[PDB]
């Protein structure tokens, strides 16, 4: 005779997933859990953005021609480019990456004169590696000479107190001339000493003239150095030549986030997870796009794919 | 697997049923028919979306660069950084594959479970006026018309109103 | 959820029952009454404390400082240390939230399961001398006095001793 | 007449999270993340040394603050914010490496280098290290030239490590405020200071010039150290500007180092410490301080994570 | 625990049964006997091996030395390396102990579950021609010979072919 | 007469842990943590190079121990405790960074710098570097002055990297036991040594003085190294005390480096290595050695963690 029967649904085409117990079981419906789709632009909508282009982050502090428009920038988001260069006259920074990490999160910088003042020397030393229109130099810095070639360089001391509420970024340079005879034409003769102290920091420098391969037509080099001067603390500079003096000190504006990217800015899309090939916009817990992404990101995983069941076992005829 | 119904004593599912997850098929005098149970269906769905909301969320944890794609950091620290980053990749891939397998076992089992619960409640509505077929069917030992059928479906069905009659057969 | 009894075919729990986790309420000639089942109650409790002992334990793993609150270490190594520490905070917060959610699902389900098991055993004691109500009740198709009631409760109840009688009334 | 089974409930449950639902109410729960700190350093049963004003590294060179700590012994070492390593201004190279070694050394045991001197002064002192009037680093010797502007005659001194364990050797470079001061002190011409073992080669020149003054001093001392292996020898070639070690140090055993801002308390015990106290707890997790050290529950972000210890709570 | 059968309403297991995981013991006219159920047994086994394959696999992830057993690296970086390595040891020991406990709970429960499913199917084959004993036994309210017994075992047993007869004896 | 279903059991079960209970007995279990080590380096199928007495870094400079390894090729590199980088005493700067590069280089391919010399001696040797009688680092040139106390005439030498990959350039600073020895060797006055590329600026002065003697030597060589990019040039301005590179090095491909105390064995295969041998295993975890490298099960603290592979065991 007559009866009642209960059952459940199914579909002709299910999706298969993994369980604890079996690999490739078919369920009515599933959903992805690992993000594969990148947006090939830096989604920057709503955020104060500064794209350094040709200026190197560290050049932001010393001031080569590329960086003139960035000596006092302000940003929530900072973008470094492959093309960017920290330098016009050839040289390096010591602890350069520490510095970059500080500057990336500073929210930008605010300059202020050291108020150094000079007598018994030249101040205007320039070079054709640093061209504005004709020979020029690091905008934040002063190429300290002796009155004309090969005059003596008269022992100097200069000091700067940090009278502000926050710590200062103090910078300076050591010049290594192509020759010993060049060191001479510039800063006179004999070997040269350059010391630097605070309440916090003791260190010391001698120049090292000699041939390097030429870079923007130069066999010489500048070594750049820096330290963080605490509020109320004083830095002093004892020196006798070969020295590249800071004209201005720097202060950090607030807070930001630094990225390195190869793609275009786009104020039409928003996101907080960035990598050099773009922005990962997604709600998902995981991603397989780029393990070096920075920001607020889904966790990077190895798998291309991990399906989460969102329905029952699929049982057809 | 676990509760023994879906892919168990029920043979297979119903492509026919496009209206919910669980349903009734009846067979009486006036023909055949089917319909979806909302309460059980809703309970499965509500539970699954529970899972989903728990996994699609928001780290508020910022990280920054410790590393440099354009000018490599120094090798020693470079290799300590890469080794650390690779260890965390090992940890998160393991977590991810495990989470998904675990959740999938449970999803499947709670769906099986919800079907079994629906069966149970009906067996119990029909105390004595029916027998378990064994393939998920209830053989009704009286005549029960479309209207009576819907009384089971919508859980307002008096059993002792066919008791004398059905016990007889 | 899982076993379909607690917040299932049982309507609700009993604020009345302050003596155990699971119990019996009976209704006979001589009035109403209730009492706690020790065996099922103990089995739930023993299992939950099992979990607890497993989670409240002892790392014997020492760690030391790699870092310095009074004189900051050098920035590069500083930032590698912070990044590492923050990655581990991410791992442990994830583990913690997941462990607790997982254990909670299971706790709740094993409690539901224990109630269902108690039901089952009684249905079976009463083979044919009763019907399932459907709301967690057993309708007894004979008269059964306080003393007989306790015979079900304390699992020494002969069914074929009301069989003739009860089968009759059904 | 009938029999019915059921389960318990309560009017006021606690709610928790599950895999599947957020805020479900259970009969009873328990906490899993520790929030309660004890604002003292629970040090009961443990050999404790609170450095107070002495800096850990000062323990090795010997400025006035550290006179009572030149040979300490501990299971537990406590560093204080007020503590200072130094009397005459200067720094240690690889200073944090050193602190990490000393924090777990169980303390130190000193022993003379047996250096002996002729053709110079040994007694150079300063008003930055006052005992009563001008003195100096207790473990160290301020090496001069016979009086003002005299020459400094090239010296070599060597010390063999004749003990079973490695030695901690220390020494100092002096950078005078002037070049003319470098002169009044150790004579004239530029100065070299080398240092070798079977294990370690390195070399030092002084750097005179103005620094801002600190305890009324424009000069500085650079401190250096190395670990000398058993049977290995260190030797010191130098020609002035050198601050010689009087004694070598050896590590006593094993300990644990903390940095704290709170009081010692021998009435409570624990093994998980941080700068604001002790975390006494059985729980797996804590949200008090992510930099805690010792034997500690794992730090997590969440303030709270309740573990169910009862069934689902179903009232009327 | 969970499904209430193994170490539940079944008293104990059968050392006798060396032929499968789950079985039938019968008692009729012609004596006693036993035999293994392949379908249920296979389902338990297949599921457990499922687990095993998932856990005994292959990291393809290489790591190298960042460290040096013969000439110690510098202390600071040394101690950062050791701290990192110890943190990961904490993570993997926790994962390992958890995974094993979790899987063990589930293994045990799915074995219990499989027994319960076997019970169910038989109760249902025998609609009305038997009663649940309560200790995992089915009291057959007719005579059923070895041949009939095997008809239950091998799932081709017509119930309404003893229905008239059996319904009678339950009175 | 009746039918009854049941399940199996055994007299001797294995006990395991669950979420809920510790020590519950199951019909069968299996191990999950590997404890068994093979005390050999299982190297079957792999191009292997066991350096024995040669130090990896010596592979680049060329002391007598390393003569057979100046151009090796490997999938797998093995470093030994007995191995030494050096014949005349000294060190490499950033020495571990260098080892890490060389361990994964798949070996090295040498190529002349093509340096050529006039106005000096080239053949300076020593009894710490014996072939038969006094010699020197095979890849290097001990640069002198024409005889005892002669002047050392300021030199520049440059090398362009004309290949498709980066070059490994190396060189040495000599610190003589005396200042007067520095003299007999490279003449007089203080000495400067600079080194530049498009990528790298740095500078060096020698530091003569007494060190304890090591293979009968009070002197030392400081070795330095840099990676020269394709089409970049390095140049060496120097005026004495300099140990010049004869040949540059290039990396062959890819490999894996280990440090071991046990024998090679081409009869067994594995990819998980440590100093006491090879871990051959399918299991997810191991408790043998937390410093193992290769492709390894995860190291855990527990000796043992049994996985159930059968039901609860219930006997009479
Ligand atoms: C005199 C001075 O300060 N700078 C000059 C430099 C330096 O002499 C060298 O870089 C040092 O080796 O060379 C030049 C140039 O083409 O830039 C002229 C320039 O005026
Ligand atoms: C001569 C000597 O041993 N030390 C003297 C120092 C040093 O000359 C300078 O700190 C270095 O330039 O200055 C003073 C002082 O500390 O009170 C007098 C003290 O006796
Ligand atoms: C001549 C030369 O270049 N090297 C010589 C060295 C060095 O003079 C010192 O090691 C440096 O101080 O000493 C000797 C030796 O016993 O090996 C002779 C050897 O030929
Ligand atoms: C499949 O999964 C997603 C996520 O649950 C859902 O939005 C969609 O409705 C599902 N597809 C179907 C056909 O139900
Ligand atoms: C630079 O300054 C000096 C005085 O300091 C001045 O005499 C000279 O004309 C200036 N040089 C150049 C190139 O402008
Ligand atoms: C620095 O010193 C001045 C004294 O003029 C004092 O007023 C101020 O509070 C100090 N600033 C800080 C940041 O300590
Ligand atoms: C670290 O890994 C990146 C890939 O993420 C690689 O390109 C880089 O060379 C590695 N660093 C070192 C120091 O070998
Ligand atoms: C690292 O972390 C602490 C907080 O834990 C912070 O105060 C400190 O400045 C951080 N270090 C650096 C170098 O940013
Ligand atoms: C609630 O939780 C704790 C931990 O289990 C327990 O000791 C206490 O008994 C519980 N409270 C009640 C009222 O049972
Ligand atoms: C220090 O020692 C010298 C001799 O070495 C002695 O003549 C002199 O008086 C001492 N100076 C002081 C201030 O005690
Ligand atoms: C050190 O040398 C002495 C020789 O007097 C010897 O007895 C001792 O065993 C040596 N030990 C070591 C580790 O060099
Ligand atoms: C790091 O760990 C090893 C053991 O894994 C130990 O022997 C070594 O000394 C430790 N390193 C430091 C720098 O203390
Ligand atoms: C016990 O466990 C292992 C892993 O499953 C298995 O290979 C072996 O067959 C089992 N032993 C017995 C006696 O069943
Ligand atoms: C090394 O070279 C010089 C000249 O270049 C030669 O006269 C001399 O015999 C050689 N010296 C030795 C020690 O063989
Ligand atoms: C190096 O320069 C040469 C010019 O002779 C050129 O052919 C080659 O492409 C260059 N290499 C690179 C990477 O540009």
């Amino acid at each position: 005779g007559d009866k009642i029967c209960l059952g459940h649904h199914a579909v002709s085409n299910g999706t298969k997933v993994n369980t604890l117990t079996e690999r490739g079981v078919e369920v009515v419906n599933a959903t992805e859990t690992v993000e594969r789709t990148n947006v090939p632009r830096i989604c920057s909508k709503g955020k104060r953005t500064v794209d350094l282009g040709q200026c190197g982050l560290l050049g932001t502090i010393t001031g080569p021609p590329q960086c003139d428009q960035f000596l006092e920038f302000s940003a929530d988001l900072i973008i470094e480019r492959r093309e960017g260069s920290d330098v016009c006259y050839p040289g390096k920074f010591v602890n350069e990456e520490a510095l970059r990490q500080i500057l990336r999160e500073s929210g930008g910088i605010d300059k202020e004169t050291m108020g150094f003042t000079y007598s018994g020397i030249r101040t205007n030393g320039t070079t054709s590696a640093c061209r504005r229109s004709g020979s020029s130099f690091y905008a934040e810095m002063k190429w300290l000479l002796s009155n004309t070639d090969n005059a003596a360089f008269p022992q100097m001391t200069k000091s700067y107190k940090n009278t502000r509420k926050d710590p200062a970024l103090i910078i300076w340079g050591i010049h290594h001339s192509g020759s010993t005879t060049e060191q001479t034409k510039l800063y006179g003769s004999g070997n040269k000493l350059i010391t630097v102290g605070s309440s916090n920091y003791q260190q010391s420098f001698v120049p090292s003239p000699g041939a390097r391969p030429q870079v923007n037509g130069q066999s010489g080099r500048i070594d750049f150095h820096w330290l963080i001067l605490n509020p109320n603390d004083t830095v002093t500079f004892s020196f006798n030549g070969a020295f590249i003096a800071p004209d201005r000190a720097s202060f950090l504006r607030g807070k930001s986030m630094g990225i390195q990217s190869e793609v275009q800015v786009d104020a039409n899309c928003e996101g907080d997870c960035y990598h050099s090939g773009g922005t990962i916009i997604s709600n998902l817990p995981f991603q397989n796009i780029n393990s070096r992404a920075v920001g607020k990101c889904p966790r990077y995983v190895k798998q291309e794919s991990l399906l989460l069941a969102t329905g029952m076992k699929n049982v057809p005829e | 697997g676990l509760f023994g119904a879906i892919a168990g004593f029920i043979e297979n599912g119903w492509e026919g049923l496009i209206d919910g997850w669980y349903g009734f098929r009846h067979q009486n005098a006036q023909g055949e028919g089917t319909a979806a149970d909302y309460k059980s269906t809703q309970s499965a769905i509500d539970q699954i979306t529970g899972k989903l909301n728990r996994l699609i969320e928001k780290t508020n944890q910022q990280f920054e660069l410790i590393d440099n794609e354009f000018t490599e950091v120094e090798r020693q620290i470079g290799n300590v950084i890469n080794w650390t980053r690779d260890s965390m990749t090992e940890v998160w891939s393991y977590n991810a594959e495990l989470l998904v397998a675990m959740e999938n076992q449970h999803t499947i089992d709670l769906a099986d479970s919800e079907m079994n619960k629906l069966y149970e409640r009906v067996k119990r509505q029909l105390r004595e006026n029916a027998e378990e077929d064994g393939t998920g069917c209830f053989e009704i030992f009286h005549k029960c018309d479309d209207d009576c059928m819907a009384s089971i479906r919508n859980n307002t069905y008096d059993h002792s109103k066919y008791r004398e009659e059905a016990i007889q057969n």
